[PDB]
RNA sequence: CAGUGGAGGCCCGAACCGGUGGGGGAUGCAAACCCCUCGGAUGAGCUGGGGCUAGGAGUGAAAAGCUAACCGAGCCCGGAGA
RNA sequence: GUGCAAGAGCACUCAGGCGCGCGGGAGAACCCUCGCCAAGGAACUCUGCAAGUUGGCCCCGUAACUUCGGGAGAAGGGGUGC
RNA sequence: ACCGGAGCGCUGUCUCGGCGAGGGACCCGGUGAAAUUGAACUGGCCGUGAAGAUGCGGCCUACCCGUGGCAGGACGAAAAGA
RNA sequence: GGGGAGGUUUGGCACCUCGAUGUCGGCUCGUCGCAUCCUGGGGCUGAAGAAGGUCCCAAGGGUUGGGCUGUUCGCCCAUUAAAGCGGCACGCGAGCUGGGUUCAGAACGUCGUGAGACAGUUCGGUCUCUAUCCGCCACGGGCGCAGGAGGCUUGAGGGGGGCUCUUCCUAGUACGAGAGGACCGGAAGGGACGCACCUCUGGUUUCCCAGCUGUCCCUCCAGGGGCAUAAGCUGGGUAGCCAUGUGCGGAAGGGAUAACCGCUGAAAGCAUCUAAGCGGGAAGCCCGCCCCAAGAUGAGGCCUCCCACGGCGUCAAGCCGGUAAGGACCCGGGAAGACUACCCGGUGGAUGGGCCGGGGGUGUAAGCGCCGCGAGGCGUUGAGCCGACCGGUCCCAAUCGUCCGAGGUCU
């Protein structure tokens, strides 16, 4: 019995390694399985990661954005099988975890309380192209 | 009647075909029949479900004849399941049928206790313009000279939770036989731990 | 002084029924490995010591 | 008087415990035309609706002595 | 999740700009709404000589709220404020271009009308 | 109820704090200390904190326990005495052990905070 | 108009004086208190010491308020065992 | 004494003096005092009663009315560290 | 710090409650009161009786003693009814 | 025009209570009545369908939010299946409020020469920590259950629950000139409520991490502590506990039955549902589902374990030590808990504590290197620190031991 963790661990079978790193501070934009009239398709969300609830799994996080004039903000779960393509396109100075300070304040100096990580920003693009190197030879 | 002992393991959440569904998991160990009771012996149909394994020093009571009345390892606990003579020597989670809904009957949470307004979800009393006195209480319990006494059962604070309760109609989600588990609709009463009994529900 | 009040003198007979569950219960003690003299369970003692 | 519902109530104003038990506060009401008088004036229930209806009455008829002239 | 005395910011041109609710159109005794349920509810302001002016009570359904939408496939979804859209008892807005996001669950209440016309259909 | 957290204490915080600190203080002083049952076994596992982590090295493992203990002697004679006599010896750095003695008046059960060798 | 000057039952606000609103207290810590809040705060200001005014009398920015913890007539003795 | 515009205010602290003459545990309802909250924002209710919002300083700015002094700190807004 | 009406801001006043902090309640040791008190071996209903029953009648119900908690009754306490 | 019922109103007597029975509303908690507002069933209709009227049966459950006023009441607003009427000292102040009424202050109107007065108005105005008995809600102790004991059960009896709406298909059919618009049966979504849970959403999380001002201090710089609450302030937060969050319940089905429709059929050659007999038929009655329960003294049942007197009683009934199965004390602890009780474990051991791995929280520690006159920044670094959750490991602590406990009545 003493494998309380395992057990739990077992049903999660799951699991998704697809998806790519990403802290809060940083934009993000998912592709979704979501559902048309009857039919499927992929509704694009590009926006800032504001929080990234760990937990095991289903560990969820929130993304949120402008929309013409309106900021919304979704919640996906970082497993979730209708996640068809979770792409990076910008990461930033995080110096804090959940980062709601933002919603107070969506304006360019939104902008400049969000620096870029220059850090992961070489690591992702030099091992980016640099193993895209390797693997072709 | 189907029927079998288990233990709640937990609970996460887990994605039918393409919807997100919060699910309990529940153990079903083998469950070894330690005695079917006939009505002729007795007088209802039933049958002693054992359990978890134990140390047989332990067991040195005189249950230890009635493990061998059968022969089977010393198990932790046993309960019975009426209506119901299967087959075999030991229930599983074979048993069920993913598809098919359930009830599970277990020990919910010890709330020591309550307060009225904790217990049957009362109103209190006002927080603001009223006395400082009366801000969760149960305020008046009755009438004048007439009945001029308490009506039975009426609703008071006290221990509360921490007893029998049984959910119905949880559908059982995919059952995995490899490792004895078995999956429900989520909600089960009873903490991480406690002894659940499974059945056949009824829906007809 | 106030609202609540005893009605009627209770009964020499009635209070010392109360007292039924108030007798005290004597302690429990055990010879140890040093002296003979009684210790309480799980504990050591003056005037005999204890190891490691 | 089948057009006519009387309203009863406790009073309104002094009176002592009386006034809060012993209600005699009346209230008429014309259904057909919604219109409605009360009184309270007097200790005696009855006595209130005695008047409060002679009040009714009147003002009724003298809607009709009005619209009546109007034409 | 909006109640009696909400304030509800205006997506669509029907001139009304504010309307607090009235009531929320439901059960016999409802007590909240949230994206895609119609309500009753009184302008309490709007742009001059609009199509319908402050006082004029009103049924509308909700199209954003504070308050996260959970989605069956686990999702959610969060606004930053809580607005809505005037209607007919036809159940059709009285105005026309409604800008604005939404809701999906306005589709599985067949206020189609709305989607079409808003650019957002989040 | 809601019990089913972590451990028990009495007074309020910073007082609480302070008490843990005082007794681990006294305990690497003199090793065996008297003091209430329930006491014990609460100052049970924050000494054993501060000896293993004075088994460690490094100053800011020292400056770590410079915080609880604020003699500077105290925990360089931790850094030099205590911790090597613990060598190898992970977990249970401490022992409690019940006292037959009751402290007069209040009655309360006495015991023993003993640094095991 | 500028500068100077420093008036006020003026303003903000501690000491000090006072108790508006709420809570606690109600065989209390207390026979009128505690906490939060609030008024005045150079003035009809507050305060120490020494003095004078008393019972159908005193004093009273007046409530019949106060006059030794209960004043529409103080307290104590006496007529009085009314 | 230091810092906060100043101050007998507030915060910590000298000198000095205290930890208030029942304690030990447990961590139920319930009461006191207190901190926090999604969404809504007075729908509570006899009354926004209570609570909270605002708050110190510097600069910009300030209406009806007016006995021309006022209304003024009207309202509203910017600045504040190193 | 007078009484009424409306509005803005802001909020556990409310929808509607939840969690947490500490001072009491609870257990152990020490000290140890009060009002009240005809006597008690003090159940429910339907009748009943100076007209609102633990105590009379009929019927139902109920092993003995406590600890914690709520206040319906004992026309509960208190004050020889204002 | 006539006869009753009810005991909700006003009123009439003045029989208990003036050595006191707190009076209106509101809150909280309700329970009961049916003369039923809704839903369920039915007859008649000036019932085409829908919708409606009226009467009958029927308490099981349900009966919204807000504006005005102290109000009850009532009018109005939005909605609803409906927004029912009454008992219960017009239920409920040793439960709350105190806005009203019903003390002292004030005023207006008003009467009075006046002092004063008012079912006239107005502003203000002390609501009393300790429950002995019955009652009720929860939890123990003692015996009893004709032998002792461990484990699992039977269910007499009692308790909880019980609501309902809308859209689509059959069908735009039957009916109807048209507009409209079905029963019947099946599917789906919703409101309020109740029980359970923490996966998700979202709260708290009192020292889990980080940042911050002022001050005092260790030790001058760094670094760190105390206090600013009983957290000093801010940002974020596992477990646990939680609703706004997830799950599930109302039934289905069996039986008797209400009004009511009907079969057969007299008395009374016809006729009638009725007097013999029989079938159908309500959300209601019994069962069925969930919970309690052998103090069911009418103490139940099944499985399993121990069993001889050894000394007194001539007899009947007992007494005493050792005992057996088995229990209790003590200890470590527990989503169990006020205490007690219930449960697990006690070296033959993973019970808690410590340590380690993991999850999780925080968000780049310290120190040194480098850039800059400096505040700082960069690298070492997802580092350092790190409660509760999952698991491992005897380093510490559950060492040792003691008491109880049938030898079992008669026919
Ligand atoms: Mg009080
Ligand atoms: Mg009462
Ligand atoms: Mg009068
Ligand atoms: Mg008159
Ligand atoms: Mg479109
Ligand atoms: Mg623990
Ligand atoms: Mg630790
Ligand atoms: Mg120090
Ligand atoms: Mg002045
Ligand atoms: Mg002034
Ligand atoms: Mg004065
Ligand atoms: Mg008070
Ligand atoms: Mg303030
Ligand atoms: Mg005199
Ligand atoms: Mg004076
Ligand atoms: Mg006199
Ligand atoms: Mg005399
Ligand atoms: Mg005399
Ligand atoms: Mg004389
Ligand atoms: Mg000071
Ligand atoms: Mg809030
Ligand atoms: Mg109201
Ligand atoms: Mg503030
Ligand atoms: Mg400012
Ligand atoms: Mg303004
Ligand atoms: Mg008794
Ligand atoms: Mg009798
Ligand atoms: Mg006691
Ligand atoms: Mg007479
Ligand atoms: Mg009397
Ligand atoms: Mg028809
Ligand atoms: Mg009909
Ligand atoms: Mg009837
Ligand atoms: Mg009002
Ligand atoms: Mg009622
Ligand atoms: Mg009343
Ligand atoms: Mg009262
Ligand atoms: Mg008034
Ligand atoms: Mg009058
Ligand atoms: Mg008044
Ligand atoms: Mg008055
Ligand atoms: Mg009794
Ligand atoms: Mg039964
Ligand atoms: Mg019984
Ligand atoms: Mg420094
Ligand atoms: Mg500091
Ligand atoms: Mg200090
Ligand atoms: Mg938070
Ligand atoms: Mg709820
Ligand atoms: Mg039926
Ligand atoms: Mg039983
Ligand atoms: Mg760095």
């Amino acid at each position: 019995m003493n494998r309380g963790a395992l057990i739990k661990l077992v049903e999660s079978r799951y699991v998704r390694t697809d998806l790519p790193e990403f802290r809060p501070g940083d934009t993000v934009r998912v592709s979704y399985k979501v559902k048309e009239g009857n039919r499927t398709r992929i509704q694009d969300f590009e926006g800032i990661v504001i929080r990234i609830r760990r937990n095991g799994f289903n560990t969820t996080f929130t993304v949120r954005k402008v929309s013409y004039g309106v900021g919304v903000e979704r919640i996906f779960p970082l497993h979730s099988p209708l996640i068809q393509k979770i792409d990076i396109v910008q990461r930033g100075r995080a110096r804090r975890a959940k980062l709601y300070f933002i919603r107070n304040l969506s304006d360019r100096e939104i902008r400049r309380k969000l620096r870029a990580d220059r850090k992961r920003i070489d690591k992702d693009r030099a091992a980016e192209r640099a193993a895209k190197e390797e693997v072709q030879k | 009647m189907k029927g079998i002992l288990g233990v709640k393991v937990g609970m996460t959440r887990i994605f039918r075909d393409d919807r997100a569904v919060p699910v309990t998991v529940i153990l079903a160990g083998p469950c070894p029949v330690v005695q079917r009771r006939t009505p002729e012996k007795d007088g209802y149909t039933a049958v002693q479900l054992g359990f978890l394994p134990q140390n047989p020093k332990r067991v040195n009571r005189p249950l230890k004849g009635h493990f061998a009345k059968a022969g089977v390892e010393p198990v932790r606990i046993l309960r019975e399941i009426r209506d119901f003579n299967p087959e075999g020597d030991t229930v599983t989670v074979e048993i069920f049928k993913p598809g098919e809904r359930v009830d599970v009957t277990g020990t919910s949470k010890g709330r020591g206790f309550a307060g009225v307004m904790k217990r049957w979800n009362f109103a209190g009393g006002p927080d603001s313009h009223g006395a400082h006195k009366i801000h969760r209480h149960p305020g008046s319990i009755g009438n004048r000279k007439t009945p001029g006494r308490v009506y039975k059962g009426k609703k008071m604070a006290g221990h509360y939770g921490a007893e029998r309760v049984t959910v119905m109609n949880l559908e059982v989600v995919d059952v995995i036989p490899e490792e004895n588990l078995l999956l429900v609709k989520g909600a089960v009463p009873g903490p991480n731990g406690g002894l659940v009994i499974v059945r056949e529900t009824k829906k007809a | 002084a106030k609202h609540p009040v005893p009605k009627k003198k209770t009964s020499k007979a009635r209070r010392d029924a109360r007292r039924s569950h108030h007798a005290l219960t004597p302690p429990i003690l055990v010879p140890c490995p040093e002296c003979k003299a009684m210790k309480p369970p799980h504990t050591v003692c003056p005037e005999c010591g204890y190891y490691a | 008087m089948d057009e006519i519902r009387i309203d009863v109530m406790r009073a309104s104003g002094p009176g002592g415990q009386g006034v809060n038990t012993t209600d005699s506060a009346v209230r008429v009401v014309h259904l057909p035309t919604g219109i409605m008088v009360t009184c309270q004036d007097s200790r005696s229930q009855i006595k209130n609706r005695e008047k409060a209806l002679m009040i009714l009455r009147s003002r009724l008829l003298e809607m009709k002595r009005a619209e009546e002239a109007e034409r | 999740m909006i109640q009696p005395q909400t304030y509800l910011e205006v997506a669509d041109n029907t001139g009304a700009r504010k309307i607090m609710c009235i009531r929320v159109l439901k059960g016999s005794n409802a007590k909240y709404a949230t994206v895609g349920d119609v309500i009753v509810a009184s302008v309490k302001e709007a742009i001059p000589r609009g199509a319908v002016k402050e006082g004029d009570v009103v049924k509308a359904v909700v199209v954003r709220t504070k308050k996260e939408v959970k989605r069956p496939d686990g999702s959610a979804i969060r606004f930053d404020d809580n607005a809505a859209v005037i209607i007919n008892n036809q159940l059709e807005p009285r105005g026309t271009r409604v800008f604005g996001p939404v809701a999906r669950e306005l589709r599985e209440k067949g206020f189609m009308k709305i989607v079409s016309l808003a650019p957002e259909v989040l | 109820r809601h019990l089913k957290s972590g451990r028990k204490l009495n007074r309020h915080s910073s007082h609480r704090l302070a008490l843990y600190r005082n007794q681990a203080k006294s305990l690497l002083t003199h090793g065996r200390i008297t003091t209430t049952v329930p006491k014990a076994k609460e100052l049970r596992g924050f000494v054993d904190h501060l000896i293993h982590l004075a088994k460690r090295g490094d100053l800011h493992a020292r400056r770590l326990v410079l915080r609880d203990l604020q003699d500077v002697k105290l925990v360089r004679k931790l850094f030099d005495e205590i911790a090597p006599r613990y060598r190898d010896r992970q977990g249970g750095y401490t022992r409690v052990l019940k006292l037959a003695e009751r402290r007069r008046g209040d009655g309360a059960p006495l015991a023993l905070v003993e640094l095991v060798e």
